[PDB]
RNA sequence: GAGUUGAAAAUAAGCAGAGAUCCGGAGAUUCCCGAAUAGGUCAACCUUUCGAACUUCUGCUGAAUCCAUGGGCAGGCAAGAGACAACCUGGCGAACUGAAACAUCUUAGUAGCCAGAGGAAAAGAAAGCAAAAGCGAUUCCCGUAGUAGCGGCGAGCGAAAUGGGAGCAGCCUAAACCGUGAAAACGGGGUUGUGGGAGAGCAAUACAAGCGUCGUGCUGCUAGGCGAAUCAGUGGAGUGCGGAACCCUAGAUGGUGAAAGUCCAGUAGCCGAAAGCAUCACUAGCUUAUGCUCUGACCCGAGUAGCAUGGGGCACGUGGAAUCCCGUGUGAAUCAGCAAGGACCACCUUGCAAGGCUAAAUACUCCUGGGUGACCGAUAGCGAAGUAGUACCGUGAGGGAAGGGUGAAAAGAACCCCCAUCGGGGAGUGAAAUAGAACAUGAAACCGUAAGCUCUCAAGCAGUGGGAGGGGGACCAGACCCUGACCGCGUGCCUGUUGAAGAAUGAGCCGGCGACUCAUAGGCAGUGGCUUGGUUAAGGGAACCCACCGGAGCCGUAGCGA
RNA sequence: GGCCAGUGAGACGAUGGGGGAUAAGCUUCAUCGUCGAGAGGGAAACAGCCCGGAUCACCAGCUAAGGCCCCUAAAUGACC
RNA sequence: CGGUAGGGGAGCGUUCCGUGUUAGGGAGAAACGCGUGCGUGAGCCGCGUUGGACGAAGCGGAAGCGAGAAUGUCGGCUUG
């Protein structure tokens, strides 16, 4: 009742499809296929948590950097003080992007916040 | 086939009493005697319940004698 | 029902697990026997009743008083019938009651021992109808109940036993009145 | 009834419609070795007075020894030797193991070794079981029953009787008695059991059955024979598809360029044996043979049973240890008796040891002939799909591989060129030549070549998130794919540890093979079927499964106590 | 209770002690926390220390422990 | 709604079998390779100037049923 089968090597080849541009015997070796299907799996999952992460900590940096062109101290923790006191609900550090697209409406953003 | 044999080293110490459960024989009484007390003769002359764990165990190396729990 | 469409009932056969086959399956890489010792290794293992090198649980009581001694084992000598058996069977008022009655009717079903244990009537339950009875011997309730009931009541001398010719002369011997 | 001289083509000669080749029955030859056999032998050879040597049978002559015995000579189609996978019987007969050590025990009277023998063998016709009721040789299956027991009462071992089925079959011999002979024998009689037989006397005749070279009988087998019913179109080929018809007592199977009720071989059915074998039924014939009365004398298997010991085996390990068989030694009775009924005694019941032979049910496959397969498909299935127990290894015992598939048909490439070949390119065959003899689908590791992007100030389990620059096709042109300037982050996988990136283990890589499975039981859970309680086992069955029987048994109905 | 598993080598940290030399990431206990079986953040890296308990997605916001010169997110913030 | 040893529930796949001489298939089945598709995933479905005859699904059953480890093992091919 013999039962010689392929279905390792469907199993086998979309991992193998899967494991492209890795650098030589990652890409090729099935006995590493594996574990860089594993690895790249996991790396997926942090390096997404801490690209939420990563750039939360670069538009912090870049309105900060946006923010500090005015020469007088103006730090951004202040660009925070009185964008909360003035209410402003949770712009959300996108005007860290509308901050280089639009460097004149982020200069009227500031230049309210002042009044 | 082959039929489960009873073990025969505990059925002669082993006991179903009608509702379904095992008793046995208490140790202690034909050895020594003088030296207990008639208290302790007759505490050690009764036939009592074996208790749970000893309740489940022999009871797969006994098979075929009907108990239940 | 064709042969298509027939299907069984859930619940009514479960899959076999098979052991060995990916931890995700339940019991992979060491198929649920934990890492090491004699409950993973393959082989008879261990007897069961055995302690671990104490002295076991069978071995330290003492054993039941005849199968100590190797005396037999009591044994029963009648096929108990209670009265609950005779008002719940259909026996109407005119019936004989004997071995082949009992059997035939649905209530005493020998099989191991159709040559030995005869019949014996109890006492438990009531009999109100009156039967005709030729069975074997009566307990004493039991004769108050059938007694009672107005039924014509005969014990059967079933076997004679051997007695010695000086036996039965020292037997005959005591018919002194 | 039409072509043949094997695979296995070619060539040379034949043999054959007064019937070849081939098939079947019965015969003939069978060199040499091997029981091997005239003698030797280092098997397939040597020497030979050419021989079945030796044992057994028959016949003659017949030593020490009169009869004998031994020997010698001779005859003999002449009985045995040797081989045989498994089952069977008989004898020697373990140990690893289990008991969580180990000696009693178990494994186990199993394996192995030797001997023997048949399709079966052993056993087998009551000096038996049983229990006051009864059965009637042995064997096997279901059951009792994992019960009674046995056992460092440990591990374990484990009946039997009652019951239900398969299959049935019972017969010869010794003794007492007559007759012949110095016994030893021979011929008649008798072989049985709620006793017979011998001795004496009275009756009485034929019903039934058993055995069997011999040949007419039957069916079956070993060769075979007749045997129904369609074309056309389709991309190589049609049996598939679409259109038109039919057979079926035949639609099982195998093949045919491709899958077939109608193409072939066949099948269903009907037939057929000179010769041999087998099945039961005839036959010249041999045989079995009968009943009563009296009679305790005479007989009913002797170095035997029993006993004292030493044991073995019955499930029973020496225990109260019976039954059965042996070693040493003692050593009975005949029926008014003896043996058994689990020490033993008394009564009763049962049977008649010390003499043999028997078919069936039954277990297995080196095989053979049919039919099958939720069996395999070239690492599988037999070790073996070719030289397979082969090549090879070992002195030898012994160990032991691997290698399948071009097409439908070799139609296997005429001829030209390179050229010493091997090979290659045209051409030709083919549907396919990228199906070319390393030849069917051809995947991964591995080796390459071409195209796009990119690396030579760079530290990195080689990724991933973001993405500079660039390339490609595009249609939902914002999308998709490929490359990757640079930045952040990220201590291979398994095993297994308190703790593994670990400098603990493992793996060179790729692909296959490779592990909680099977039988029978106990327990529980989930789904059912009946609850007028449930359910059958063995066994019977249109080959198997199966409808339907088959109530034996099992479980639950009553417990307590040793 | 029924069926049915593993586990029975623990480790460190605080307290209570014994052995030691109040020496050991030492040994043995008693209560507790973590790891084991726990990811993330802080601790430069780093099982057991602090915050904290990861179903998953978001190029969302507010915080705990801890930090706000640069590498590296946020104060070269204010006053003693 | 983290999870090791472990326990339970629900499913995918493979070859064979019933339906099955199934639907479909030299107008290209299985294979092998492919995806701007769908799933929690095991996987399904679809496309192939490769290949050439078998064989789905659904409703069910049975396993020599699933591979990355055994200094596994058998072939092929590397490194040096």
């Amino acid at each position: 009742r013999v039962k010689r089968g392929y279905i390792a090597r469907r199993r086998r080849k979309k991992i193998r499809f899967f494991a492209s541009s890795f650098r030589g015997a990652h890409s090729r070796l099935t006995r590493t296929i594996a574990q860089q299907k594993i690895r790249a799996l996991v790396s997926a999952h942090r390096d997404r948590d801490r690209q939420k992460r990563d750039f939360r900590r670069l538009w912090i940096t870049r309105i900060n950097a946006a923010i500090r062109e005015r020469g007088v101290y103006y730090n951004y923790s202040k660009f925070i003080h009185d964008l909360y006191k003035r209410q402003l609900l949770l712009n959300r550090k996108i005007l860290a992007q509308i901050a280089i697209l639009n460097p004149n409406c982020i200069y009227m953003i500031y230049n309210e916040i002042i009044k | 086939g082959y039929k489960m044999k009873t073990h025969k080293a505990s059925a002669k110490r082993f006991r179903v009493t009608g509702k379904g459960k095992i008793v046995r024989r208490r140790a202690g009484k034909q050895h020594l005697l003088a030296k207990k007390n008639t208290k302790r003769k007759n505490r050690l002359s009764k036939l009592i319940q074996v208790d749970r764990s000893d309740y489940d165990n022999v009871i797969g190396a006994l098979p075929y004698l009907k108990v239940n729990r | 029902f064709r042969l298509d469409n027939l299907g069984p009932q859930p619940g009514s056969r479960k899959k076999g697990k098979r052991k060995g086959r990916g931890h995700a399956a339940g019991q992979g890489g060491s198929c649920g026997f934990g890492m090491r010792g004699q409950k993973s290794r393959s082989g008879p293992g261990i007897m069961r009743g055995f302690e671990g090198g104490q002295m076991p649980l069978y071995r330290r009581i003492p054993k039941l008083r005849g199968i100590a001694g190797g005396m037999r084992a009591g044994l029963p000598k009648y096929v108990p019938i209670n009265l609950r058996d005779i008002e719940v069977a259909g026996f109407k008022e005119g019936e004989e009651v004997s071995l082949e009655s009992l059997k035939a009717k649905g209530i005493i079903n020998p099989s191991g021992r159709e040559r030995r244990l005869p019949l014996k009537i109890l006492g438990e339950g009531e009999l109100s109808t009156k039967l005709q009875i030729k069975a074997r011997a009566f307990s004493g309730s039991a004769k108050e109940k059938l007694e009672a009931a107005g039924c014509s009541v005969t014990v059967l001398p079933g076997r004679k036993k051997y007695i010695k010719e000086s036996v039965r002369k020292n037997l005959a011997r005591a018919d002194e009145y």
